[PDB]
């Protein structure tokens, strides 16, 4: 129930740093763990994944060969060792827990995030709409498109809807379509097929403002979209 | 003088009951279904085999999604399996290894087990912590717990070796209703599809139909000559079937208050450990002590008897709600899904 | 004892006065249910590959 | 045996 | 397979290795049934064998077909106190004539040796069991009781009845159970070799 | 005094019996019995080694038909290495079956921590590799030498290494397995003679007699099959020729006795096995 980040700060280019994340309040060894960036004015981007039991470790192509993700299970800690840093790597890093079985709810909890500044094929997920003005009490529809079909032969469509409030970590709303996450009110609904995807909010309230993101989980370089901003 | 009058009143009540039974029966079910198409042969096959263990497998249970399965074994393990992919979703250690029954909640959030410890343990599957935690330990039975069935995520019904059934609230932890009237150890329950009635079978060679929200025995069925080990409702909720140690299955009707069918054979004298119907009736699947499951035509005589692959006796068997699969657990530490 | 004898005198006296239908039309209703739902019984009519296939 | 060893 | 499907398979494999580790740990253990709410489980260890005694005291006997042995305890002095010996021999007949218990060994402890020795000097057996037709000495009456218990076994070619007498100032009362369990393990090993 | 073609009938009969028995054994372990026990792993490995011995004796038959080697040098090296390798692995699998049974009887508490299919796999892999050493050593040292005729032998430089090879084969192929099997089964039966649960009665004594009879059968088959072949080899390696003729021909029959072992291990370890009869 808690993921607290540490590290961060100002680092010279070509240097190295050691991001750490302390996990508490849940069975840490049973969870796969993810590192996800956010640029100072841009969207979310996936960096690294380590499985439960450290069997499978996957990286993004941007940070491959320079980043190393590890975990210390008996002391409940995730690690990201970043060597040969670049000016593209100035970002705020999030640690995400992710559980995997039949009917699970992955990417459910997000950490607070830690910021570092460095001084001076893949599925494309498209959100063609941004900066949508809106008043409370009105139904809102947010669209998302995918380069290839997200429907597997299992009958599952792996698209995930997250919300990021101002000054807050992303919060999982929808994990598979028409599967609402725990603690989410029953006015968010998800629909779509193949390429097309839609999140609808029936009776909009003032706490629903922020940026909405769609992510795919069909292939391992997990990709987000430039989210849609809902403001009053 | 009181004992003689009591015996006379009991004798005349039983005689009036038997006289009502005799006038109730005019034509048997065999005389009606003697002119319908017989089911020729069922050739079931083991599609999946869930393995990895050595301890004998006691009672199993299915999910309402016909996908997830729960099995209890003598090694103190409750394993929740995904039957499509053979993956084990969950492994739950038990405080007592002498588990005799298990149940899966209709919502899918809870499992239950119990046995020689006289406790019904309720485990939560959906926790923020990430692991399965014991929700409750229902205590109060003075004998071993033999069967448990969920009505919802609030109430459960249990049978025990103290000749007593119970209906519990799983938040307060207290017996809401206590069902008494059996003279032997009750070892089987079956809940009705509408969950307003249930039926139980005991060591007294008797089955009893109980009302849940009224707390009294509606009917008593006296069939078999031996201990009734298994019991199961018909899909329409108006009939039930019983398996016993006399190597005989029996189909009774609730409204007629009488026995209709006797599923017997002259090759083995092995008792019945488990019975279940199919989605439409017509297939009474009975597991025996002879390492085999026989498939009976519910309106006729034997049809398949085809479930032959099991090294030891079939301890348990269940049918999914969509009727696609039949899962049998035996004492060879193996679960097999048959279709 | 005396309390057990009193409860045996009390008894239930309610399973006798119930409404029983004939066995014939109960059996007819049972086989009518079997005939009505026979199309949606996968264990009666075989299927090529429904949910548990093989290689 | 001898010669001829053996083939084998 | 999808990404989440492969991660689920990895979780299943981890559960597999945990189950195998628990099974390897539990393969040493020996389960004994003590005869003579719920169960009373007592766990101890002797010579790299972990013994679990389940104190429980015809319907609950169907949950015990995999036990290594049955420790049947009899106090002899109940001959001098409804006779308890008749109930004991009826229970021994029930535990030996079971169809599913035709290969389970029984360790027969006969306690109260000093009390029976003290009570046999003044009270003879003819007041309770006059058909034995023997002497009133300690050894002859003890052998008569032991053979009367042992003759109740039918078809003594698969299982063996182990008769021991309780002792206090030693540890041989656990060594007898150790020897009987060793013989049971030897027979099970020959069963696993496909050679018995 | 001439037995020219009955030896070919013996080779054909041994071929048919060995192929049928081995095909039945791997049919059982493929279709019926799972590899979840160590004894199944040992039975399967012995059946595979016996079938691999079986594959080479038609080549022995065609050498013993007409006195030549109508195959290449690479085939000579392959056949020689396969022959030596499979003889060693069959012998070591019999020896390890004996040691496994001795451990199961005389060391019963430790057997629960030893008679694991993982450790059976480890022991089998070690046996296979420690025979692969001499298998590649026979790849590197084989060949053919022109005599007239062509022999399919081990090509030593210039010889004295031949005697050393025969002594090494006789020591690590006959003496050590016979003494290990004798000691293991002797101590096994001696321990089993003082077991209360397996002796005493009539049926229990019948079971002990049956076990001891099978033990003496398998040891006697091993000694009878592998004695005269090794004895004749060492006599010819430490003698001064002979009158040729039958003194060569019965040698062919001696070789047949070795293949007799491959005809009886499926019988003596699967047909007489208790788990395979159910």
């Amino acid at each position: 129930v808690q993921l607290v980040e540490s590290g961060g700060g100002l680092v010279q280019p070509g240097g190295s740093r050691k991001l750490s994340c302390s996990a508490s309040g849940f069975a840490f060894s049973s969870f796969g763990m993810h590192w996800v960036r956010q640029a100072p004015e841009k969207g979310l981007e996936w960096v690294a994944y380590i499985s439960s039991g450290s069997g499978t470790i996957y990286y993004a192509d941007t940070v491959k060969g320079r980043f190393t993700i590890s975990r210390d299970d008996p002391k409940n800690t995730l690690f990201l060792q970043m060597t040969s840093l670049r000016s593209e790597d100035t970002a705020m890093y999030y640690c995400v827990r992710s559980i995997y079985y039949y009917g699970s709810s992955p990417f459910d909890f997000w950490g607070q995030g830690t910021t570092l500044t460095v001084s001076s094929s893949d599925i494309v997920m498209t959100q063609a709409t941004s900066s949508v003005p809106v008043t409370p009490g009105e139904s809102v529809s947010i669209s998302c498109r995918s380069s290839k079909s997200l429907l597997h032969s299992n009958g599952n469509t792996y698209l995930y809807w997250f919300l990021q409030r101002p000054g807050q970590s992303p919060q999982l709303l929808i994990y598979r379509m028409s599967n609402l996450a725990s603690g989410v009110p029953d006015r968010f609904s998800g629909s779509g097929s193949g390429t097309a995807f839609t999140l609808t909010i029936s009776r909009l309230e003032a706490e629903d403002v922020g940026v909405y993101y769609c992510m795919q989980h069909l292939e391992y370089p997990l990709t987000f979209g430039a989210g849609t901003k809902l403001e009053l | 003088s009181e004992l003689d009058q009591l015996r006379q009143e009991a004798e005349q009540l039983k005689n009036q009951i038997r006289d009502a039974r005799k006038a109730c029966a005019d034509a048997t079910l065999s005389q009606i279904t003697n002119n319908i198409d017989p089911v020729g042969r069922i050739q079931m096959r083991t599609r999946r085999t869930l393995r990895g263990h050595l301890a004998k497998i006691y009672a199993m249970h299915w999910g309402t999604d016909s996908r997830l399965l729960v099995s209890a074994s003598q090694d103190g393990k409750l394993i929740i399996w995904d039957s499509y992919t053979t993956n084990k979703v969950h492994a739950i250690p038990l405080r007592s290894s002498w588990v005799m029954t298990c149940a899966y909640a209709p919502s899918g959030n809870y499992v239950a087990c119990g046995g020689l410890d006289n406790i019904c343990s309720i485990y939560n599957l959906k926790t923020r912590e990430g692991n399965v935690r014991v929700s409750r330990e229902l205590a109060g039975h003075t004998g071993y717990l033999s069967c448990c069935r969920f009505l919802d995520d609030n109430q459960i019904v249990t049978s025990s070796g103290d000749t007593t059934c119970a209906l519990w609230d799983i938040e307060t932890g207290q017996q809401t209703t206590t069902f008494t009237g059996h003279t032997g150890d009750v070892m089987s329950l079956s809940l009705a599809p509408d969950t307003r009635l249930f039926v139980s079978g005991a060591c007294d060679a008797s089955a009893k139909l109980w009302d849940v929200r009224e707390g009294m025995c509606r009917q008593t069925f006296t069939g078999h000559e031996s201990d009734i080990n298994a019991i199961c409702f018909f899909p329409n909720g108006n009939a039930f079937a019983t398996g016993s140690d006399d190597a005989t299955c029996r189909l009774f009707d609730l409204r007629a208050d009488q026995e209709l069918m006797t599923y017997s054979h002259d090759n083995i004298i092995c008792g019945i450990t488990s019975v279940s119907f199919s989605k439409s009736g017509r297939l009474l699947l009975a597991g025996y002590d002879d390492f085999n499951c026989n498939v009976w035509d519910a309106l006729k005589a034997d049809r398949a008897g085809v479930l032959a692959g099991h090294d030891n006796r079939v301890s348990c068997l269940g049918v999914t709600d969509d009727g696609m699969a039949v899962a049998t657990g035996s004492w060879d530490s193996f679960l097999k899904i048959w279709n | 004892s005396i309390a057990q004898a009193r409860k045996l005198v009390e008894q239930l006296k309610m399973e006798a006065n119930i409404d029983r239908i004939k066995v014939s039309k109960a059996a007819a209703d049972l086989m009518a249910y079997c005939e009505a739902h026979a199309k949606e019984d996968p264990l009666l009519t075989p299927v090529p590959a429904s949910e548990n296939p093989f290689r | 045996y001898a010669x001829t060893t053996c083939t084998x | 397979l999808s990404a989440e499907d492969k991660a689920a398979v990895e979780r299943s494999k981890m559960i597999d290795r945990n189950l195998r580790e628990d099974g390897e740990k539990a393969a040493r253990e020996v389960k004994l049934l003590l005869l003579g709410t719920g169960i009373v489980e007592t766990h101890f260890t002797f010579k790299d064998l972990h013994f679990k005694m389940f104190d429980v005291g015809k319907k609950w006997i169907h949950c015990f077909e995999g036990v290594t042995a049955i420790i049947f305890c009899v106090a002899l002095s109940d001959y001098d106190l409804m006779n308890r010996m008749h109930a004991s021999m009826k229970l021994f007949d029930s535990i030996c004539n079971n169809k599913w218990f035709t290969d389970t060994s029984i360790i027969l402890f006969l306690n109260k040796k000093d009390l029976f020795e003290e009570k046999i000097k003044k009270s003879p057996l003819t007041i309770c069991y006059p058909e034995y037709a023997g002497s009133n000495t300690y050894e002859e009456a003890a052998a008569y009781i032991q053979c009367q218990f042992e003759d109740l076994n039918k078809r003594k070619d698969t299982k063996e009845i182990y008769t021991h007498f309780t002792c206090s100032t030693d540890t041989k009362n656990v060594q007898f159970v150790f020897d009987a369990v060793t013989d049971v393990i030897i027979k099970n090993n020959l069963k696993d070799c496909g050679l018995f | 005094p001439a037995i020219p073609v009955i030896i070919t009938a013996v080779y054909s009969v041994v071929f048919v019996v060995g192929l049928v028995g081995n095909s039945l054994v791997m049919f059982v372990i493929i279709r019926y019995t799972k590899m979840k026990t160590a004894t199944n792993i040992y039975i399967f490995n012995l059946a595979l080694a016996d079938a691999l011995v079986t594959t080479t004796m038609p080549f022995q038959s065609t050498v013993y038909l007409m006195n030549s080697w109508p195959f290449g040098d690479v085939l000579c090296k392959i056949v020689l290495s396969i022959d030596y390798y499979n003889m060693f692995t069959s012998i070591f699998t019999l020896t390890m079956m004996s040691v496994d049974r001795y451990i199961a009887v005389c060391h019963p508490v430790k057997a629960l921590d030893f008679r694991t299919p993982l450790k059976a796999k480890i022991i089998n892999i070690c046996i296979w590799l420690l025979s692969s050493s001499v298998g590649i050593s026979a790849i590197v040292l084989g060949g053919t030498k022109v005599r007239d005729v062509i022999e399919c032998s081990l090509q030593f430089p210039d010889s004295w290494w031949d005697l050393f090879m025969k002594i090494c084969v006789f020591i690590f192929a006959f003496v050590i397995p016979v003494l290990i099997i004798i000691v293991c089964y002797t101590l096994m039966i001696l321990r089993l003679k003082s077991v209360r649960l397996l002796s005493g009665s009539r049926e229990k004594d019948r079971n002990l007699r049956r076990i001891t009879r099978l033990v003496l059968v398998v040891v006697a088959v091993f000694v009878v099959c592998w004695t005269p072949i090794h004895i004749f080899i060492l006599v010819e390696a430490l003698g001064s020729t002979s009158h040729s003729t039958a003194a060569l021909s019965s040698y062919y029959f001696c070789i047949a006795l070795g293949y007799t072992n491959s005809c009886l291990n499926p019988i003596l370890y699967a047909f007489l096995d208790e788990n395979f009869k159910r």
